[PDB]
């Protein structure tokens, strides 16, 4: 209220002690727990913790990968957390070699159940997919425990190691030869409304464009064939209601200079990926366009 | 090391048992009409916006421009409120009647229940009654908007029996262990002005699209430069089987009916769940505004 | 409680408050005093052995 209260210097957290230290220090006790440095205090990245059956955690022992919860019309397992790589057996964008590689690692019980559950409803994918973000640790049980990162950077405890977001090479897509100082990342689902299949193509775009209209005006200019396919299945088959040719959600943002090609090896299966070293996750809703 | 907190008082003689009724509502989001610092309790919740005359979706439009605080602490003679900022996580109580799960995209809707119900024992005064906005996940919100709008579209032909059985069908909804039912927007065979404006705007934009677009794309075929444009008028020809200032007026009224529908056709996800507490009473959500 | 391993379900803070009550059980054993005894107890008579 006085001059010194406003003229007080701002507060720094590392200078003052923790709550527990000054709580124990008053009543004069010491216990076997070391409390002078408390972990995870200076961790700006908002995280969580999710369970997953063992059938999905292949290509997941490496830290850093997208994680999307998929819907399931049942009651007990009605939500299921699948990785992006296990979604690779659904994208028509994926070539045959990479598909036969990564389908030969998910030969367990629950992986094919999610594969069937994607192709059994009357709805599309993006009416059943909900993004959760990126993992940073596993636990490796028979029911493995993951720690996904909701908003912020990806790092180890004590920040000694910056985890990197991995995306497979087939889903990667750029629309400029000159990347800016920054480029955001987007998750693109674009549906092919052709005759025998409505199997969509999954893409992850790294663009320097921020404003959403200035993204969709080139999204139409890059996916024109699927727009013609949508209007073609509309004019060909009436009494059907197609919708949402392309769906785009903002995944996060990167630094536009650490993006480099790498690979992950698991069960001696080399898969060429794109490595974004300093990725900050910032999720968004599945925004839909035509 | 205090946080920015908006203090709300109470003017009535709130008893001890009424405070004990209030103390259970810790993580319950309450809207605020205007970012003041000290506010009376008459502007805390939707009961400043209750209108028997006006409809429901007008409250949905008026909930968009609010400020959605959280009850930080309840004590004597003032209540703490915490304005959330984008990026920090907060606990939210499941004041809505729908179960939640990990990672659902949460949205804020005006409550479709009001007044007498077996679980609507809320914070009440002699004239004040605290009412809470509903917090439901995103596709349930989309589905509920579609159900109420279609049930508003059947307001005129309610005399028939197929339409009545259709209203009985659309009024209920099955969800994850939910036998939930909504109220009908029509009462006593006449429709409220909010729903009437909504269905009128939608019917007007549908009628103007069915009128103008054939002429405009037929004019566009002379300056045609993409094959996507010639094939779209082909389905107009398939489906079908003036003063210029009036034409400008028609286009302007089309865009007016488009502008008067953004309160229905879109909604912003507010919370997404990091963790749900066991017994599903509360959950921990990051903010997203 | 006890510390479980990694990933196993842990043990949370538990508060339990119970309340013991108290019953009641009165007793009564009456006794009669004859009117002859109460007459010859407090009242004084003539001086006879």
């Amino acid at each position: 209220m006085d001059a010194r209260a406003v003229a007080k210097r701002p507060r720094d957290p590392a200078d003052e002690d923790n709550e527990l230290v000054t709580a124990l220090k008053a009543k004069r006790e010491v216990n076997t727990i070391s409390v002078r440095y408390l972990y995870h205090a200076d961790h700006q990245a908002l995280t969580a913790r999710f369970f997953v059956p063992e059938g999905l955690v292949e290509f997941e022992a490496q830290p850093g990968a997208l994680l999307i919860r998929m819907e399931t019309g049942c009651d007990s397992p009605r939500h299921l957390y699948i990785s992006l790589y296990l979604l690779g057996i659904r994208a028509s964008n994926v070539s045959a070699s990479t598909r036969c590689l990564l389908e030969s690692v998910y030969t367990a019980s629950a992986a094919r159940a999610a594969l069937q559950w994607l192709d059994l409803g009357p709805h599309l994918l993006h009416r059943r997919l909900e993004t959760l973000g990126c993992v940073k640790t596993v636990s490796l049980g028979i029911t493995s425990l993951l720690t996904c990162v909701m908003r912020g950077y990806l790092y180890n405890t004590l920040k000694t190691e910056v985890f990197a977001l991995m995306i497979p090479k087939d889903m990667y897509l750029t629309w400029e030869e000159t990347r800016g100082r920054l480029q955001y990342v987007y998750l693109i689902i674009v549906y092919d409304y052709d005759g025998p299949e409505t199997r969509p193509g999954i893409y992850v775009l790294t663009s320097s464009i921020a404003h959403w209209q200035t993204l969709v005006d080139v999204a139409r200019g890059k996916f024109a064939r699927e727009r013609c396919s949508f209007v073609n299945r509309r004019i060909t088959r009436p009494r059907q209601i197609p919708l949402c040719t392309g769906v785009i959600q903002k995944l996060g943002w990167c630094l536009a200079d650490d993006i480099h090609t790498s690979f992950l090896v698991h069960k001696e299966l080399k898969l060429s990926v794109v490595r974004l070293d300093n990725f900050s996750v910032e999720l968004g809703d599945f925004r839909e366009f035509v | 090391a205090m946080e920015a907190n908006i203090f709300c008082t109470f003017d009535h003689k709130l008893s001890i048992a009424d405070v004990g009724k209030l103390t259970k509502l810790v993580a319950a989001v309450v809207p605020i009409p205007q970012r003041l610092h000290l506010i009376k309790h008459y502007q805390l919740g939707l009961h400043q916006f209750v209108d028997h005359t006006r409809g429901y979706v007008r409250l949905r439009g008026l909930l968009r421009n609010m400020t959605l605080t959280l009850m930080r602490r309840v004590e004597g003679n003032q209540i703490l409120l915490h304005v959330p900022t984008h990026g920090l996580l907060y606990t939210v109580l499941n004041t809505g009647p729908v179960t939640w799960e990990k990672g659902d995209a949460l949205c804020v809707l005006p409550p479709l229940f009001h007044g007498p119900l077996a679980r609507e024992n809320l914070l009440t005064l002699g004239q004040w009654e605290l009412v809470l906005p509903w917090i439901v996940p995103m596709p349930l919100a989309l589905e509920i908007n579609q159900r109420l709008l279609i049930m508003g579209l059947f307001s005129l032909d309610r005399s028939y029996e197929e339409v009545k059985a259709a209203v009985q069908q659309l009024q209920t909804i099955t969800f994850r262990d939910a036998t939930f039912t909504i109220p009908d927007p029509v009462i006593d065979q006449h429709l409220l002005i909010d729903m009437k404006t909504a269905c009128l705007s939608m019917s007007m934009v549908a009628n103007l699209a069915s009128e103008l677009t054939m002429t405009y794309v037929r004019k566009l075929a002379l300056e045609d430069s993409s094959m996507l444009l010639v094939k779209c008028q082909e389905l107009l020809m398939r489906l079908d089987r003036v003063s210029p200032d009036d034409e400008i007026a028609r286009l302007s009224a089309l865009f007016v009916m488009l502008r008067q529908l953004d309160d229905l056709i879109r909604e912003q996800v507010v919370f997404t769940v990091c963790d749900v507490s066991p017994d599903n009473k509360s959950a921990t959500c990051i903010f997203k505004g | 409680r006890v510390a479980s391993g990694a990933g196993l379900p842990t043990s949370r803070q538990t508060t339990i408050m119970v309340t013991k009550y108290s019953e009641k059980s009165p007793i009564t054993i009456p006794f009669e005093l004859s009117a002859a005894c109460l007459t010859y107890l407090r009242e004084t008579f003539e001086g006879t052995i």
